[PDB]
């Protein structure tokens, strides 16, 4: 029926409404030679030639030039739909200038010819699909994190902070931390297993300390095998990976405070009686909070910080890696939702300021 | 290519309706007077990929593009794939001329993952399916 | 029609465009005394009173002065040919210089007067008469091997080796253990005969251990004639002779890895995750590979180094001794490849770089 | 009267405190049968019948159980001296674990019974040596070679990079491309043959384009002479060797950055009031960075990538290639050091984590 | 410091008096026996930074603790800085001995502003003054 896109950060997330999960994911990368140009996996298995740059990073457009690229790849290599015969559902980042928007909606208008297009809110979009109206979220991507606190539909400016820092620099710190043991993973060919180790194996211990002191006496170690058949052992890595999201100094920021640092300082930026609610109302949304064991020990984290009269609870659904794709989809299968697209005719009339007064 | 033949024009209309889902597969072969590359056989969006694989012949090679669906744990993914198929029995100078022009798909052929048999043990489903999984990050 | 000239580095194969088989066979060799020089047979017959020094050994020329004469003798002596009215294909070994490149097109043109060449990779045209694109090929020659991984029609250059050792030692190491039952083959009219006997009764074992223990208790001995009417015995040297290429240690070369080996270590020169392709895609080429069992025996010998998670798969075509000039032959053939001919006009206005870019 | 012992990766540099250089060199190499097992020249001299391991390679050592056979012939058969009667000062690589640093610790108090040991780092010794304080260490080895930023003599631990590429694999493309004029070095005799050839005649050339072109119309060769008495002739192989520091593609490394880029990415990691006195002090070591022209190279590379506001000084000491060696020796020979020295019963009453503590 | 020189008794109550304007500079190097860091000259506030300059030899490291004024527009502004050099072309072992030793100073000079010299291009006043300008928010 319609075309629901997540651009995201790192991977882009697209598919039809009524769908339980998307079905089209690939990296948003641009590659060209050290055909003139390579849009994502296309560039990827040719990376040792190319050379790559991010149209998206830190969830802010950098180049619109490069960026119709990765919405041209999507609508005819990869959704393989003519762009001016469906309805098209967008997201943006939180405190994205309307600038972007304006241009946003320019492009699909003009460019691709989209009848119908509707601009959504990812924190919003994730907090409805947690059957909640007030609370605050908090979104671990990959190249940006976010926490936007949510009251009554309507979410605070003053109160969003960014890290950029998440599950991207893990990928990093993991393949430096790999070199202790031996051998090497410099080319890009090893930089996509080492992403697959993070996501299997990696887990988040409950006491850091604790952990590392008997890990040597026990010096157990977990089986790898390469795509080439050769079998890897991975020992202590395992845990000390996640651990730089709640002490980020590891990999040289120290200004940066971390997850149970950055939740305590949003919230204190908000009126002293709306506190007390938004406490009680932590979501977690994002691929970078699917490691295990990791909810257990952010809400322990944050109580410490919190006085002794406020009692934190954290909300971790089991879909929430993509909480922001669901909640799209879930909205644009409603039979009622018909007369809330922005019909074309209406941009004609109007100019780009529709949308700001409309979504 | 180096063995110098080229694409009939009907071919490059061909892929753009397997593309936008209008047909199953398409096959293409070397013309009578082998000078350029004809479509020869296409088939509807009802046949599967297991009735297909009874189409191959031990005597003739032929290039197949093919869309593939494989059933993710409950999902309907499809993939394109390009089949080379060059049996071992043929004669020396079919199977020099058909693998000297595979060259000539890759200016249309974008997209489409290569895969290369010669035995029929080389169409397995399994086999195809591994290879597809390996190219796709998620 | 046109010429199709293999050089090779023992042996050189002529003959034209459209045969199924070479008609042309002769050495290549310079004979001068001990006629101002003899070549080829001529020198072979008066063996006995000349020097003989090879223009192209290991695969690579070393003399463009006496390798001009194995030319000027195969158009006049051999094919009966004018060199300026035909099209004349050339091949060339992996890894070659450039300079001999520029220098091979050059005396075609300024002496032969060729009207139209081409030159071709050996590795390339006999990986395409198997119907391959993809693969590792071992070719197996006499003054030398080579190991040369071809992926989607372009040779790895990183991945490629040579031994030095091939067909032309197994005759001396023949010969050098023949002398064990009696008389000896040091004139070169009897290295000609150690010649025919590997050629016809020498065959590879499957296990080198069991035989030798079972040959003594049998003591087996089978009859070859010679040119005077004697018939002369051969023993248990039948199998010994084809064990060198296994392990080359015999020779005095315990650095030399073997067949085996070098295969193996060539394609873990390679990308990790084209190495599974490469297993299942070796092919056989050279006038040393035709020995009896031999495809068997490699293929129980690699399994073993791989992991086992591999398994590979031989390829031995019954026409693997004229690979490289058959592959050659056929693409000639073709009606379309007249177009891809180098024409003796583009070299006057563009000069010896043309070849470069063409072909 | 003291022992200064660097490890190194592929050589082993032992002597006495207060001399000008050391005096015992030999690489460290294991062998053992195709005497038990041979280490040093011993398994050297053998090299055609044993196999041969690295204890220590790309900088971290692999395996204790071989490593302590290199002090072992170093106390006895190389110095000849008793391990229980004199003091002995260590070196360690950037970024070493601290399991290792206990272990090595270990052994001397445990197995050699050393009455006083002390731990040194190779790159703030090699800095102290040129009379600095702040810079940036460029350490070229033979299995690995390091970039270490020094502030205020102490270095930065998110701004170290490893390439592992170095001297080691320049021997090996020397040889790989000695083919094309003819004849072959598979042999570990001639193996040695070549390393000789790079240490003597390459050097680093200005120009690389410009050479290229005008050494084929010169075809100057210089002349080396075999130990067998026959003289060798080398051509341009002398300048291409080298090249392959600058632009490390020549070896399949596409992802490899080369010196001039290694240099760069390791500043920009920094802080940004710190960048401007580290390009000032960029100093060299190691003994691959002995060739011939190296630093004029380097220094222009370098200037491309900084801005135009930025200036790069390269300082290249005379005595870079024992730069680590040196320093301790020097170290050492001070009356006032006697106090900085961890005695044994230290160990005794503390155990290992003494000498995180001191040093 | 590494090396395990220490600072001789007169070397702290010299600093005190180049802080109160007592004098202008002080010099302080390694001793005969090499195992205490002492005073050697002391100068007047009558001399200036360019006098001092010509006093630096190419052949012997040592410690300069300077009040440096530089005229900011007019403004009569003085900053206090410690030169440490070391030229090039002094011995391997002399060179080792100071830069190891730099480490003995730090108890006794906060506030000087450390600033390193290895040649006569960085003692150039323009070279000083951009860096006492670095760390100076107003
Ligand atoms: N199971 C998992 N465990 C840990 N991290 C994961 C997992 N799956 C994905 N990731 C990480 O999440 C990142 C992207 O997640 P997501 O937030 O959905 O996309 P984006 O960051 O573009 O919004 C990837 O870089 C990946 O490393
Ligand atoms: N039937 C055979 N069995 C074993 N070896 C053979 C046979 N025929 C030829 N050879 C060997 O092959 C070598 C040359 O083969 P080939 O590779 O075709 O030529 P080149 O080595 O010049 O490329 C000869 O030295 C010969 O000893
Ligand atoms: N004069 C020279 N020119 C070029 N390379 C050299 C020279 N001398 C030694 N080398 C190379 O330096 C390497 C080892 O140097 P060094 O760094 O001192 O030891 P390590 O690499 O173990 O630290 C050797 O592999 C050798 O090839
Ligand atoms: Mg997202
Ligand atoms: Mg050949
Ligand atoms: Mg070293």
């Amino acid at each position: 029926s319609s075309i629901v896109c997540d651009n995201g950060s790192g991977m882009v997330k697209a598919g039809f409404s009524g769908d339980d999960a998307p079905r089209h994911v690939f990296p948003s990368i641009v590659g060209r030679p050290k055909k003139t140009v390579y849009v994502g996996d296309e560039a990827q298995s040719k990376r040792g030639v190319l050379s790559l740059k991010y149209p998206i990073e830190h969830g802010i457009v950098t180049n619109w030039d490069d960026m119709e690229k990765i919405w041209h790849h999507t609508f005819y290599n990869e959704l393989r739909v003519n762009p001016e015969q469906h309805n098209v559902l967008l997201t943006e980042a939180p405190m994205n200038p309307k600038q972007n928007r304006e241009k946003m909606t320019q492009i699909m208008f003009e460019t691709f010819n989209v009848p119908s297009l509707y601009i959504g809110i990812q924190a919003v979009l994730s907090l409805y699909s947690s059957g909640r109206t007030t609370g605050i979220v908090l979104d671990a991507g990959d190249g940006v994190t976010h926490t936007v606190p949510i009251y009554e539909g309507y979410s605070l400016p003053h109160a969003v902070r960014r890290v950029d820092m998440a599950g991207r620099d893990l990928t990093e710190y993991l393949m430096k931390i790999m070199m202790e043991t031996g051998t090497t993973f410099t080319t890009t060919a090893e930089k996509e297993i080492v992403r697959n180790v993070k996501e299997q194996l990696c887990y988040v211990a409950l006491d850091f300390e604790e952990e590392m002191t008997n890990s040597a006496k026990s010096a157990n170690e977990e089986a790898f095998e390469l795509p080439d058949g050769n079998v890897m052992m991975v020992g202590n890595q395992r845990f000390r990976c996640p651990e730089v999201l709640f002490k980020p100094s590891l990999i040289g920021l120290d200004e940066a405070p971390g997850f149970p640092e950055m939740v305590y300082q949003s919230i204190n930026k908000c009126d002293i009686d709306v506190r007390r609610e938004l406490y009680g109302n932590i979501v977690l949304s994002g691929g970078s909070t699917m490691f295990l064991n990791l909810p257990e020990r952010l809400a322990k984290e944050i109580s410490n910080l919190a006085p002794s009269s406020i009692k934190p609870k954290v909300v971790a659904p089991p879909e929430r890696k993509y909480s922001v794709w669901i909640g799209g989809s879930i909205l644009s299968s409603l039979t009622t939702f018909q007369t809330m697209w922005v019909k074309k005719s209406e941009y004609d009339e109007s100019g780009p300021s529709i949308v700001h007064n409309k979504c | 290519a180096i063995s110098g033949v080229t694409l009939e024009e009907s071919v490059r209309g061909a892929i753009d309706d397997l593309r936008m889902k209008k047909s199953r597969y398409v096959m293409m072969c070397i013309g009578a007077d082998g000078k350029k590359i004809e479509v020869t056989e296409v088939g509807e969006r009802g046949v599967n990929y297991t009735d297909l694989k009874e189409k191959f012949s031990a005597e003739k090679p032929c290039y197949v593009a093919f869309d593939f669906e494989y059933n993710d744990a409950g999902s309907k993914r499809e993939k394109l794939i390009l089949i080379q198929w060059i049996p071992d029995t043929a004669r020396p100078r079919e199977k020099m001329m058909y693998s000297a022009s595979r060259d000539a798909l890759s200016s249309v052929s974008e997209g489409y993952l290569p895969i290369q048999a010669n035995d029929e043990s080389g169409l397995d489903a399994e086999e195809i399916i591994r290879k597809v999984r390996l190219h796709r990050s998620v």
